[PDB]
């Protein structure tokens, strides 16, 4: 499958001091016997029962197989898998959670082929990243993902389709964020370039749709914020 | 006695033509220069239970217009990079049909701010997502903060300052979840002795008073230096053997 040049969304690396290891199979079934289990009731007890098997040489383990076969595919599950994140207090296990977000997500926006592109696993991933970075109070960095440059690049190459939902998606989790939530500024300054590619894009209607009922969940309107002057 | 290299005494003036230039600078240094030091300063004069003190910040920070913001960035040893500035003082816009006192009317170059001045709405997008917010492994350096927080979360927030030095306090550990208030450091430090500012502390360190100090960027220079050198020296310890870390957090 042909990829395109990604100029605005780079993958980065995990700093970790640590040996990263394949879990051994005894391993294995005792965390996903705990996924497998685990409600919103038994949560702080299957994650301590979570922890005596898991250990940090197994994050990068556990993230992989958690965003690629479940946040990917279950997005009724995903506060729930959101909380055991945050339950194991682990900022190491969070920043695999969220490199392999990013490394899901980079090859999806990536390939050349929109039709090759499955849509429902686009939505999940964006979703899910908003879930445990802006949900959270926790930034998307710009290293990592530069949003405006992104909706502007995506302007011209014609990629809005695409890029589109895929922003909204993320920023509707900021949407209870108390830090991310309007009037921040980052977040305001995304909406104000979606305000105005809503009207000078001349898109299709599923878009203008996306962006009204992303401004709704702030309660907003596309009258609520001036646009920015971007794009010609 | 303390003689930081000559190539760390170097402040890189920002104005709207080099703001997004420099962020991206700033964001390739974070990782490994992660010790990050805040000055600012602003217009006019402060206007008229440590709840009265906060009441007065609040509405002040409200009301009042920073003009300049000092960002220095080091790592835990007060290393800097080789090449390119460490040091940047941010010089945001100055509209004089909208300040209250003349410019006429009681160091600032208000003619270029006007025409140059950074926009304070762009350089907080900026801010938000280069790597400095919200994350524990960055570490902020203040000296006498309450006014530099106030200034730097009103920014961050894009809001009215909240209603309380609690509300307000929960915004601050959000945005800056590990920082350090060099000078309550440096009285407690005092106090396993029994003035306390900055140049009587860089002074006490040995440290030639450089004249690249006297602005805003210089002063947040200044403090990185001295609570990088003064924390080497005791290993981030007390005098009793307690580590900083037990004022982590706390401002004044």
């Amino acid at each position: 499958q042909e990829m395109i040049p990604l100029k605005f969304f780079a993958v980065d690396e995990v700093s970790c001091q640590i040996n990263q290891e394949g879990a051994p199979k005894d391993v294995v079934e005792k965390v996903l016997f705990v996924l497998n289990n685990v409600t919103l009731a038994n949560l702080n007890n299957k994650v301590d029962e979570l922890k005596k098997s898991l250990t940090p040489n197994y994050f990068s383990w556990f993230s992989t197989y958690l965003v690629t076969q479940r946040a990917k595919t279950e997005p009724n599950y995903h506060d729930l898998y959101s909380k055991v994140i945050v339950a194991m207090g682990s900022g190491l296990l969070h920043q695999f959670m969220v490199n392999v977000t990013l490394r899901q997500l980079f090859v999806l926006l990536s390939t050349k082929d929109e039709q090759a592109i499955d849509k429902k696993h686009l939505k999940n991933l964006a979703s899910w990243l908003g879930c445990i970075t802006l949900a959270l109070n926790k930034p998307i960095k710009h290293k990592n993902i530069a949003f405006r440059e992104m909706l502007i690049e995506a302007y011209k190459e014609n990629r809005l389709e695409i890029v589109v939902p895929f922003v909204t998606k993320i920023l509707q989790r900021a949407s209870e964020s108390k830090i991310f939530k309007p009037p921040n500024p980052w977040t305001v300054g995304i909406l104000k370039l979606l305000i105005e590619l809503n009207e000078k894009a001349n898109w299709k209607l599923s878009l203008t749709f996306e962006v009204e009922v992303l401004l709704k969940s702030f309660n907003l309107t596309t009258k609520s914020l001036k646009p920015s002057n971007f794009i010609n | 006695m303390f003689l930081p290299p000559p190539n760390y005494l170097f402040v890189r003036d920002v104005w709207k033509s080099n703001l997004y230039s420099e962020f991206a600078v700033i964001r390739q240094l974070v990782s490994q220069y992660n010790h990050v030091s805040i000055s600012t300063e602003f217009v006019g004069t402060l206007a008229r239970k440590v709840d009265y003190h906060y009441q007065t910040m609040r509405a002040n920070v409200d009301f009042l217009n920073p003009i300049q913001l000092g960002l220095s960035l080091s790592d835990a040893n007060g290393n800097k990079p080789d090449n390119g500035p460490s040091t940047w003082q941010f010089n945001f816009e100055f509209d004089p049909k909208k300040e209250i006192m003349s410019t006429e009317s009681l160091g600032i170059n208000f003619e270029k701010h006007e025409n140059l001045g950074i926009d304070v709405f762009e350089f907080s997008q900026l801010l938000m997502d280069s790597g400095l917010m919200m994350d524990d492994s960055v570490t902020w350096i203040t000296y006498h903060a309450a006014y530099d927080l106030g200034f730097l979360i009103n920014i961050l927030m894009n809001d009215s300052m909240p209603n309380n030095k609690e509300d307000f306090e929960w915004w601050v550990h959000q945005y800056m979840p590990n920082f350090y208030d060099l000078n309550l450091v440096y009285k407690i430090i005092q106090e396993f002795k029994n003035q306390y500012s900055l140049t009587t502390l860089a002074d006490e360190l040995g440290l030639p008073r450089f004249s690249i100090f006297t602005t805003t960027g210089g002063q947040s220079l200044l403090m990185l230096l001295s609570f990088c050198q003064l924390s080497k020296l005791s290993m981030h310890k007390f005098p009793n053997g307690t580590d900083f870390a037990k004022y982590q957090g706390v401002i004044y």
